[PDB]
C-alpha cells in the first residue's frame, strides 16, 4: 500500500484532495453551537385553579 | 406500468443488437442476462435504503440500462477480440481479458459516481427528485461492476464459442458473412480516416470550438422547466 | 423560493473537479484526463439539438438523460485512451500507432453499445399515452445525445489524446521507441 503509492504519488494526492474538498464542503453546511444537546429533555404540565 | 413495458422492450432490442454483432444465441445471452440481474438487484438496494418504486426510480432503471449493457458488452466483446487476436480458447481468453479491463471497469464506476452523486445533494424540494435518480443509477452501476466481476466472466468462459485465430466471420454465408465483411472493411476505413485527421488536427480543434460555442448557444436558448404536466385522464372545473 | 435558486453551477463544478481527480488517479497523470473530459460537449450538443427540435424544455428528465449520455461517452473515451496509453507503456508502440490501434479495437464495442441503447430508448421518444410526456422527454434527449456522442467521439477522442499527449510531454519521442 505504501509501496503502491510510493510509485503513484498522483493517486496519493487525489485521495488527499478529495478528502479535503469533502471537508471544505462539510464546513459550509455544518451547524455551529457552543454545545451539542447535553441537557436532558423535560416536559411540563401546567394547570390553574 | 408503461415504463416497465419500455424496460422489457429495451431488453428485447438489446438482445437483437447483440445478435447482429455476436451472431450466436448463447453469446448474445450474456449481456442480456446481466441487465435483468443488475436491475432486479437494484430494487433490492432501493428497498434497503427505504426508497419507493416511482416515476423517477423507474426512469433511473431505464437510463441505467445504457450503463449496464455497456459493462457486459465491454467484457464480452473484449474476450471475443482476444479469441480472434490469438485463437486462445474461451476459458483462457476471458482470464487474460478480465486481467486487462477489470481494473478499468472498477475505476470507471468510480469516476461515474462522481457525475451522478453530486445531484443527490441538490437542495429543497428539487433535491428529493434528483436524489431518486442519483441513488438508483449509482446503485445499479455498483451492482453492474459486481456482476461484471462475478457472473459475466463465468458466463463468457462456459457459453462462448471458440473463435479461431484470425477468424472474423467473413467465412460465413448469408447476412452475417455479408455484415461481418462490411464491418471489417468499414473499420479499415475508420482507421484510415483517423490516421488522416491525426496528420491534420489544428482544423479539428477549430471545429471542436464551433461545437462548444454552438452548444453554449443552444443551452442559453433552451427554456428551463421542472417536471412536465401529464394528461392524467382527469381534471376539475371551478365555478365561482 | 428564497430559499434561493441555481445550485447547478456549483455542484457540477465540483462534479467536474472530482471527475478530473478520479481520472488523474486512474492514469497517474494531471494532463491526460483532459483527453477524456473534452468529450463532454459532444453529447450535450446532440441532446440540445434534439430537444430544441421537438420543442422540449431543460427539465429534470433532460438533465438526468444528459448525465447518462455524458457518463457513457466518458466511459468510451476512458477505455480508448486506456488502451492507447497501455500500448505506449506496456508494449513500446509510438503515439500515433497506439492511438490508431486503440481506436480501432474500440470501434465495435462502442457501436454495439450506442445502437443497443439508441434503439432501446426509441419506445420512449415514440411513446403516446399515459406518462408519455415524461417518456418523450427522457428519450429524445438521450437519443440525440447518444447519436452525436457516438459519431463525434470516435473521431474526436483520438484527437484529444494526441493533442494532449504532445502539449503535455517532455522531449522523449514521439517515436516509436521500445522497449
Ligand atoms: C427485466 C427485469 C427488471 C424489471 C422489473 C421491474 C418491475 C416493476 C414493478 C413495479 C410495479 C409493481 O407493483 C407491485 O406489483 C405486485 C404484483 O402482484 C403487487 O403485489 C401484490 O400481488 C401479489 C399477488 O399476485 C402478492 O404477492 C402481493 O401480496 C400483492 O401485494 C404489489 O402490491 C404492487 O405494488
Ligand atoms: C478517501 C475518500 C476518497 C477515495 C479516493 C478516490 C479514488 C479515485 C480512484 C479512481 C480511479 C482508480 O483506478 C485505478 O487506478 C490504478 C492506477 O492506474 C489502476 O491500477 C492498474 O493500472 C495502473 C496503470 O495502468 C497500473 O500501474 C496498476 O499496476 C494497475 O493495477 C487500477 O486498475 C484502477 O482501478
Ligand atoms: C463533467 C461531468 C459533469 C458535467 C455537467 C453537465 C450537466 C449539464 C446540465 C445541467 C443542468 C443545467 O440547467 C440548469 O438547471 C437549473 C436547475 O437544476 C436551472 O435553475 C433554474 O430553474 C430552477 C427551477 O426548478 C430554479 O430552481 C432555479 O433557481 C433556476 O435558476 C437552470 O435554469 C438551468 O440552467
Ligand atoms: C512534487 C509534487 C507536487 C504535487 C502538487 C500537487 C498539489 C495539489 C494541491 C491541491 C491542494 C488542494
Ligand atoms: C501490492 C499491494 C497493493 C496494495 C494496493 C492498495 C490499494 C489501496 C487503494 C486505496
Ligand atoms: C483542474 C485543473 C487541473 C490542472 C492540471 C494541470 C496539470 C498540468
Ligand atoms: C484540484 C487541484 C489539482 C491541481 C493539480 C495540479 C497538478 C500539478
Ligand atoms: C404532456 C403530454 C401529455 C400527453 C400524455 C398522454
Amino acid at each position: 500500500m505504501p509501496n503502491f503509492f510510493i510509485d503513484r504519488p498522483i493517486f496519493a494526492w487525489v485521495i488527499a484532495i478529495i478528502i479535503m474538498l469533502a471537508g471544505g464542503l462539510a464546513i459550509l453546511k455544518l451547524p455551529v453551537a457552543q454545545y451539542p444537546t447535553i441537557a436532558p429533555p423535560a416536559v411540563t404540565i401546567s394547570a390553574s385553579y | 406500468h408503461e415504463v416497465v413495458k419500455t424496460l422489457v422492450e429495451a431488453i428485447i432490442l438489446v438482445f437483437l443488437v447483440m445478435y447482429l454483432f455476436l451472431q450466436n444465441f448463447r453469446a448474445t445471452l450474456i449481456p442480456t442476462i446481466a441487465v435483468p440481474v443488475v436491475l432486479l438487484g437494484t430494487f433490492a438496494v432501493l428497498a434497503a435504503f427505504g426508497f419507493s418504486i416511482n416515476t423517477l426510480t423507474m426512469f433511473g432503471m431505464v437510463l441505467a440500462i445504457g450503463l449496464l449493457v455497456d459493462d457486459a458488452i465491454v467484457v464480452v466483446e473484449n474476450v471475443e477480440r482476444v479469441m480472434a487476436e490469438e485463437g486462445l480458447p474461451p476459458k483462457e481468453a476471458t482470464r487474460k481479458s478480465m486481467g486487462q479491463i477489470q481494473g478499468a471497469l472498477v475505476g470507471i464506476a468510480m469516476v461515474l459516481s462522481a457525475v451522478f452523486v453530486p445531484m443527490a445533494f441538490f437542495g429543497g424540494s428539487t433535491g428529493a427528485i434528483y436524489r431518486q435518480f442519483s441513488i438508483t443509477i449509482v446503485s445499479a452501476m455498483a451492482l453492474s461492476v459486481l456482476v461484471a466481476l462475478i457472473l459475466t466472466p463465468a458466463l463468457c468462459a462456459t457459453m462462448l464459442k471458440p473463435i479461431a485465430k484470425g477468424d472474423h466471420g467473413e467465412g460465413k454465408k448469408g447476412f452475417f458473412g455479408w455484415f461481418n465483411r462490411m464491418f471489417e472493411k468499414s473499420t479499415h476505413h475508420y482507421t484510415d480516416s483517423v490516421g488522416g485527421i491525426l496528420r491534420s488536427t489544428g482544423r479539428y480543434l477549430v471545429l471542436y470550438l464551433i461545437i462548444v460555442v454552438g452548444m453554449a448557444y443552444l443551452f442559453v436558448r433552451l427554456p428551463s422547466s421542472f417536471l412536465p404536466d401529464e394528461d392524467q385522464g382527469v381534471f376539475m372545473t371551478m365555478v365561482q | 423560493e428564497r430559499l434561493s435558486g441555481n445550485q447547478a453551477p456549483s455542484l457540477y463544478a465540483i462534479s467536474l473537479i472530482v471527475v478530473f481527480l478520479c481520472l488523474a488517479a486512474l492514469y497517474e497523470s494531471w494532463s491526460i484526463p483532459f483527453s477524456v473530459m473534452l468529450v463532454v460537449p459532444l453529447g450535450v450538443i446532440g441532446a440540445l439539438l434534439a430537444a430544441t427540435f421537438r420543442g422540449l424544455t431543460n427539465d429534470v428528465y433532460f438533465q438526468v438523460g444528459l448525465l447518462t449520455t455524458i457518463g457513457l461517452s466518458a466511459k468510451n473515451a476512458i477505455l480508448i485512451v486506456e488502451f492507447a496509453k497501455d500500448l505506449m507503456d506496456k508494449e513500446g508502440k509510438g503515439l500515433i500507432e497506439a492511438t490508431l490501434d486503440a481506436v480501432r479495437m474500440r470501434l465495435r464495442p462502442i457501436l454495439m453499445t450506442s445502437l443497443a441503447f439508441i434503439l432501446g430508448v426509441m419506445p420512449l421518444v415514440i411513446s403516446t399515452g399515459a406518462g408519455s410526456g415524461a417518456q418523450n422527454a427522457v428519450g429524445t434527449g438521450v437519443m440525440g445525445g447518444m447519436v452525436t456522442a457516438t459519431v463525434l467521439a470516435i473521431f474526436f477522442v483520438p484527437v484529444f489524446f494526441v493533442v494532449v499527449r504532445r502539449r503535455f510531454s517532455r522531449k522523449n519521442e514521439d517515436i516509436e521507441h521500445s522497449h
